């Protein structure tokens, strides 16, 4: 989260909790009811997100679905919506704690390696992640939509 | 039998015609003709 | 229609007095959840289309009213039901920030009774797709405006049955 | 300030900022003029604080102006009340910033011992800083109050 | 018009309309509104 | 006649669904409120012939038309008839303030009561005044015995103020 | 109140509340501390408001309080100081609702009819009025007195 | 605009502007260098927006490229990106005017009688339109993207 | 019948172009003209009667045009002139709070000039208590609203005459 | 390290599901403490420097069997280690009152201290009274503050206690 | 390491003097562009393999560079040049965020001007690869934003020329 960052940066240089972090904080758990109300609605529309952005991707990368591609078949195109379908339930925990610290130790740092080895294309995730901020900021009240669009932003960066 | 009824009420209507040509819906609908469901309209084209 | 705002100000007005100090505290109240209230409507109305779409899906599709010999047959009476699903939605919106149902009094159940029995409109799938909007409308907006939504929504549940 | 703890931190893992600081910049930016009615009161009242904390001094603790201590002549007195002002400069520096990084690098790294280079002591010089918190407090509006509260706190931590 | 009246404003709005103006103006008023200007025209039969 | 359970009970009986964790919730809410809807009950029917009488001395000496021959309260014939019909009031105020809701109020004393007042020339005017003159007591009572006292007792007086008096706005 | 009369608004084009309608509600119940904190301005100097304007209308108007007039004696004059305490109670009910259609359900509508019967002259009541904007802006702040008396400006043009 | 909608709707009841819609008049008119400058956005990068949704609509919809549909060679195909052209104007348009009204008089009402008469598919400009939001919303930020997400939300309403 | 926010949308609509500086510039100068016009409306919101009465009496009522032989003189004939006034003045506002004279292109002068030489009415007479009712306008809502104030006076008598 | 927030993600991610309403009400309880939390430990840090000071004048005038030669902590060498090795159990303590749980003190401070202090003869014994000390006189600048205290802000403390004090029972 | 908010401390400090008006100008006019800056540094971060992809792909691909005989033949050389120009929009947008150059002064363009001479880098092309990822980041993040980076693109250009 922000308050494991602010407390393991003011571990670093061995003082107490800065002025500075300590207003960090505070201005994070006074948020903290307002992110929550964010998250849920991801969650309460899991079913939706989805089923749009899966039928938003297929429609712009032909490739895959198209035999001989990674996700053909109707076995492994439901995969490929299970495979979006951990990127949105990690989200909602990055949009929870405040950070990406949720998305980088469970969805990011070795994700070039393990796609190279499943044989997909890497940017077709980026395409889909894309497209289902398309959606998501499409739920949302529009002060809202930066706030969680942001870390929908951010796992399009450790993609491509 | 009386009822006691507000300051502003909407009894609610049945479209003689279409369903959804219901002007309560869509305003910009109700200067349409009302088709094969609805009753006959006239108009007046040609005079003598 | 009667705002909560107003039902304050008609209760202290037929008394004759001014606003005491009782009445203010009571649009305090309402105005300390007027945040709350106001981010239930713009949620909504960005998406009021897919609401209907998402409930009408999990509770009337493949059933026998959308089959022949139901009521939901004949896309005259398909496209009618799905306008009237978004008139609950656009009315619960209204008695959202009314804070008070009297709009439903009004505008909303005054034939509905009456009106679907002269229809052959069956209510006993139509208070379910209240129902059924009901649980969906609470994972879109919220966990706590989801009771407080859903109040105006049981009483048109109710006031149908 | 906030943006300069953020790109040093940025900078040797190799990485943009990510949403969660991100968040945490804007945060800040929204608050200059929060923190500009704490910078000016402070800045204009400065000679009505920088004696009544130095009678303040004195009064609790005499022996920086008792012969044979500290501030017994007046161009040891007038560098002492000198550095007052000094510390009440650099105090409004970190008000400004909201962090740490102008009250580190100007007048607290290394000050335990270069007083000790010179005659004064550290713990009657905590003293004078703790004085000057409850003289620039009074004068401080309540309800901010407890925003430039931590500033004073932390010199009182870092000296001692 | 070719339908029931709407409420009770809608109909108040009319009945002090005959308490001072009369029945002929009565008439008058159904023929120049907007519902019956816009939802009919100007050359057709109204109907229910 | 309908309690805040029992109508929690159609609310979810007409959809056919059991009790979820939103019922789960809000029934405990009434829950804990419950010993203090009790015990404000019994200080209100401390001194509840009292209370009448405390009250329309109140009202009738600040409306000084409903003594001198105007409006019907002239005659003992209508005074003594009148802290009658204004008993029920407080009576009908102690049993929803027990039962939750409004409902014993809407159909034992609210369903025509606009229309037996003007078949008698009452008054439907200083009547909202009467309740609102015991609303606000009945509320001495209750904070001088010690329970808190807001969000309800007045949950039920004010249903009698905005259902029976006709809306102006 | 605000909302009240926007939804009855929004009923007519049949369609939700706009985003620009939205921000209206969302910028009234979070100035609603400040509307009540004029009200009460209202309520608790009343008694010097109706006296002084009730002054300021006979000397303006001095053929009310003639023989022959309306309010002409000690009897027929108390209710024409009733009648500006009934209007000054909508001025009240008007700032706290933060609209106009408490005022103009209660005391503009049969207006023009109601003063016609009782046989008073109506733009000398609504002149009345007039002076009774100018003591409550006299009470008032800066910027009070321009929103909670353009309020006062509809009443003199209800009448007339 | 929101003028015209406050006078249309004052002139049918021929009323002198109640002074609840006059506080709308107040927030807009003076709220105009808010509204303007997302406007300035999308007029300043209208050579990025067609280009990057010109490729994004025959993608998605080959058949409009290739021979046998309507859009062949470098001539045809000019006009196709003209044809969004018209539609990045009159969504500027609407940004400026704060609601929908100058697009129905320039670019909904015979749309589908237009495009019917030119052989073209109706659906596939509501797919050219619907990557335009794709990435106008990117260009532009999160509490504006709500603004122009309005309108053009009811473009794609109003060609399906 | 647009206010001057389309104006110059339309305006900019012919010929292709998208919103350029210069008329950018036309709305900013409306844009800044917005705290006065509307307070200028809430000025003649509480003397609309008023001002109907202090125009006519500087100008028509003492004259042979209300004498028996003119045509202010029946009280037919009065009430209709005394509506025309009134209702110049609540289009002139409307006109004013819009931001051109294009509403008062729509619903003032295309029917009431030819109506007038086909009536019967006098004319020069109207446009003589236009201007009369022109600067008692400035002399009530101010001279830092008369002076653009008098320019939609100044359009009806334009087109009038 | 692992906040209160984070130890409810990998509660939630190793069994692969989403936030329900369990999650959202536990989290929720965590931020309407989280305002007293933060102002509880900005006057922890009030006078930290003192607070390590007043704790061990108190400790070592209780148990002077740590002054006399005798347990370790004899010379300045020892008594200024001493003071060192007390203010980081007030520092982390600081970090687990913010962070929620004590998973900053599970992997900062508590893993190999029952093994660094044996390699030193330093006792364990007095540690766990000198943050039985910091236990109070942590609860007195947060109570003198009008910071209300509970279980939070004196749980941290005797996480320190019964984890690193061998268990007897 | 010098923010602008850290610079006019450092400005002030040098004199000793507490804050004036003028440096307070600074502060204001930084403080009203923080949520500019913001929006901006998300989406590079987002597109920071197709920022360094379409400068390159416009300005460098299929020229003498990417042919054999200079400077980009082998891929060791694609590497490392790439590097680079990853690089260069990875520090600029610290300046973005901080508002001074003092990034670009410190920790880009203190080896690298002796260091591309002394390997026989070409200059007069990574100064066009830098001028040509300008109007690619000015057209990503929008021309607000895009006359931001127009000072800290070319310091680099200022610097390595
Ligand atoms: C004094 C003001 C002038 C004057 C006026 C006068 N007016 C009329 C009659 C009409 N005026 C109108 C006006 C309008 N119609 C519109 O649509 C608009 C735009 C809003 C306007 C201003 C109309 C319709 C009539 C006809 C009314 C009717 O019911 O027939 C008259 C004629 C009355 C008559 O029958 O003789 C006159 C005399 N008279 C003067 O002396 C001034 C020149
Ligand atoms: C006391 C020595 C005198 C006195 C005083 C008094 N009476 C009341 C109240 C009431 N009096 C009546 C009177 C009548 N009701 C009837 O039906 C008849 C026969 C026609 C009579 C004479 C009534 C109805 C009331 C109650 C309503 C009211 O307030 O007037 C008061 C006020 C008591 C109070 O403060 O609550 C007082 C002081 N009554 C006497 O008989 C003595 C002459
Ligand atoms: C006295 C403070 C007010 C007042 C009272 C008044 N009431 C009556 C008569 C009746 N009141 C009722 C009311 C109820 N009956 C019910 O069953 C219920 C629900 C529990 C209510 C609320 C009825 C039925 C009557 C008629 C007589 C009867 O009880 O059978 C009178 C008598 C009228 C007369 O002059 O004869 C009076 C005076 N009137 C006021 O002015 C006060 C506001
Ligand atoms: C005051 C005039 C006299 C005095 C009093 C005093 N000392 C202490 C505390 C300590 N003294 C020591 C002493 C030493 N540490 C060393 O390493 C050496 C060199 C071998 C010496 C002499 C230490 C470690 C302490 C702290 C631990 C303790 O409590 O003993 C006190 C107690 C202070 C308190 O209450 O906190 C007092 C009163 N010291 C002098 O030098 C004078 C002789
Ligand atoms: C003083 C009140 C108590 C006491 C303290 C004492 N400690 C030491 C030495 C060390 N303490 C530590 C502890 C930590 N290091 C860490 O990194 C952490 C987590 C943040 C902890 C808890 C360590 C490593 C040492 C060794 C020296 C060093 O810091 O490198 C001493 C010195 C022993 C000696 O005589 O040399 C003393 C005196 N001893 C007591 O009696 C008190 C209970
Ligand atoms: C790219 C289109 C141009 C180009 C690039 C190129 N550079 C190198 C070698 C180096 N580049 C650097 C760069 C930096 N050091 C820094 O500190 C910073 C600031 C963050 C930068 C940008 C360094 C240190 C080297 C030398 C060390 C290394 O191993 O890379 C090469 C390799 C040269 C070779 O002969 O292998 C290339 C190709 N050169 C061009 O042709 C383009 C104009
Ligand atoms: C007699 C007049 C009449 C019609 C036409 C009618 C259609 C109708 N089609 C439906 C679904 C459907 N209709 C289709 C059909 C198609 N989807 C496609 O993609 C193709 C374009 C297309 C035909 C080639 C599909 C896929 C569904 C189910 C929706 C889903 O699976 O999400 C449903 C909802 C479920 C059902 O009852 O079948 C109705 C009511 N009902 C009627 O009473
Ligand atoms: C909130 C205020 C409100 C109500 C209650 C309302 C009801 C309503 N439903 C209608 C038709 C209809 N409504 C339905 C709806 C349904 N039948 C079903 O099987 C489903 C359970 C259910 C919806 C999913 C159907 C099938 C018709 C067509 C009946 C017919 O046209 O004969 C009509 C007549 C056509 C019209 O004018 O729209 C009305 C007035 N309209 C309103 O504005
Ligand atoms: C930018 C950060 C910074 C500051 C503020 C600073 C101050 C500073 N204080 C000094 C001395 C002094 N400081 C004190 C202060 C005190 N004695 C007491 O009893 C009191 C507790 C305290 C009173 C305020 C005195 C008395 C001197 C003179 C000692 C001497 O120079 O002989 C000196 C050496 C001589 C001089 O310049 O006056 C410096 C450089 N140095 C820095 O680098
Ligand atoms: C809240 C809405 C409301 C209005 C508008 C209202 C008007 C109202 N004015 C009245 C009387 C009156 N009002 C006046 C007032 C005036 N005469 C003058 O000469 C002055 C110029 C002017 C006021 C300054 C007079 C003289 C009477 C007595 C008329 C009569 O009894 O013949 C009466 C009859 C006695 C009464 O019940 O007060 C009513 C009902 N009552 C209401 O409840
Ligand atoms: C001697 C060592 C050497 C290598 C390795 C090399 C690679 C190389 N390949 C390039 C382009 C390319 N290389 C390919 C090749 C391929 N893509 C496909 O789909 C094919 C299956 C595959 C062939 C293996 C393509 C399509 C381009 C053009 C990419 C573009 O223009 O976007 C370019 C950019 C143009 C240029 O400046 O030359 C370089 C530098 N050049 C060299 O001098």
């Amino acid at each position: 989260s922000i308050v494991t960052k602010s407390i393991v940066n003011a571990d670093a240089e061995a003082r107490y909790l800065s002025p500075g972090e300590l207003d960090r904080i505070k201005s994070f758990v006074t948020s903290g009811e307002r992110r929550v109300r964010i998250a849920e609605t991801m969650t309460g529309a899991r079913e939706r997100i989805i089923k749009e952005a899966g039928n938003q991707l297929f429609q712009k990368r032909p490739d895959v679905v198209s035999p001989g591609g990674n996700a053909y078949g109707e076995e492994m195109t439901a995969t490929c919506l299970r495979d979006l379908d951990y990127y949105l339930r990690l989200i909602t925990y990055g949009i929870v704690a405040g950070d990406v610290t949720p998305i980088e130790e469970i969805g990011v740092v070795g994700v070039r390696e393990m796609y190279k080895s499943l044989g997909t294309p890497i940017e077709a995730v980026a395409e889909g992640v894309r497209a289902m901020k398309s959606v998501a900021t499409s739920l949302l009240s529009g002060e809202d939509a930066a706030e969680a669009g942001a870390y929908f932003d951010y796992l399009i960066g450790a993609m491509s | 039998r009386p009822a006691p009824f507000g300051k502003d009420t909407r009894r609610i209507l049945i479209h003689n015609g279409a369903g959804i040509d219901n002007q309560l819906s869509n305003p910009g609908a109700r200067g349409n003709a009302p088709g094969s469901l609805g009753p006959k309209v006239f108009k007046l084209d040609q005079l003598p | 229609m009667q705002d909560a705002i107003t039902s304050v100000i008609n209760s202290s007005d037929v008394q004759g007095k001014y606003l005491d100090a009782s009445a203010i505290q009571k649009l305090k109240a309402y105005f300390a959840t007027g945040e709350l209230r106001v981010r239930a409507a713009t949620t909504i109305s960005a998406n009021a289309a897919n609401i209907v779409k998402e409930a009408v899906a999990k509770s009337l599709l493949y059933s026998d009213i959308t089959r022949p010999g139901g009521n939901m047959y004949t896309t005259r009476r398909y496209a009618a039901c799905i306008r009237d699903l978004d008139y609950y939605l656009r009315y619960a919106t209204y008695a959202m920030l009314a804070g008070d149902p009297s709009i439903l009094d009004e505008r909303v159940l005054n034939g509905l009774k009456e009106t679907y029995n002269s229809l052959g409109v069956p209510i006993g799938a139509t208070v379910q797709a209240i129902q059924a909007m009901k649980e969906v409308t609470a994972g879109l907006v919220g966990a706590d405006a989801g009771k407080e939504m859903g109040i105006y929504f049981d009483y048109i549940c109710s006031g149908l049955s | 300030t906030v943006v300069s703890q953020v790109i040093l931190k940025a900078d040797d893992e190799l990485r943009y900022p990510t949403t969660g600081e991100l968040k945490n910049i804007s945060d800040f930016l929204k608050t200059g003029e929060q923190r500009l009615r704490i910078v000016d009161t402070l800045t204009e009242n400065e000679k009505k604080i920088v004696d009544r904390a130095s009678a303040q001094l004195w009064k609790k603790r005499p022996d920086f102006i008792a012969p044979g201590g500290n501030a017994a002549g007046q161009r040891e007195r007038s560098l002492c009340l000198r550095d007052y002002g000094w510390y009440l400069r650099v105090i409004t520096y970190g008000i400004l910033s909201g962090d740490k990084d102008p009250i580190e690098s100007i007048g607290l790294i290394g000050v335990k011992e270069m007083y000790n280079s010179l005659g004064v002591p550290m713990p009657g010089m905590v003293e004078a800083i703790r004085c000057l918190k409850e003289a620039s407090l009074a004068l401080l509006d309540d309800e901010d109050a407890k925003e430039a509260a931590p500033y004073f706190d932390f010199i009182i931590q870092a000296m001692s | 018009l070719g339908r029931p009246t709407y409420g009770r404003q809608e109909m108040n709005s009319y009945f002090d309309l005959c308490s001072k103006k009369g029945f002929y103006a009565l008439v008058d008023a159904i023929i120049d509104s907007v519902e019956y200007n816009e939802a009919f025209g100007e050359d057709t039969i109204p109907y229910e | 006649m309908r309690d805040a359970v029992t109508s929690l009970i159609k609310n979810y009986d007409i959809t056919g669904r059991y009790l979820d964790r939103d019922a789960i919730d809000s029934l405990k809410s009434y829950f804990v409120t419950g010993t203090a809807r009790v015990q404000a009950a019994a200080t209100i029917t401390a001194n509840a012939a009292e209370l009448v009488k405390q009250a329309a001395s109140q009202l009738f000496g600040d409306l000084p038309e409903l003594i001198r021959p105007g409006g019907n309260a002239y005659t003992t014939r209508r005074y003594a008839a009148c802290l009658r019909d204004m008993d029920y009031y407080l009576r009908y105020a102690t049993y929803a303030l027990v039962a939750g809701d409004t409902d014993v109020l809407d159909e034992r004393v609210l369903q025509g009561l606009r229309e037996t007042y003007n078949s008698l020339g009452v008054p439907i005017g200083p009547t909202v005044v009467g309740i609102g003159i015991l609303k606000d007591l009945a509320t001495e009572k209750v904070q001088a015995a010690g329970i808190e006292v807001g969000a309800y007792l007045e949950q039920p007086f004010d249903h009698l103020i905005s259902e029976l008096s006709e809306t102006d706005v």
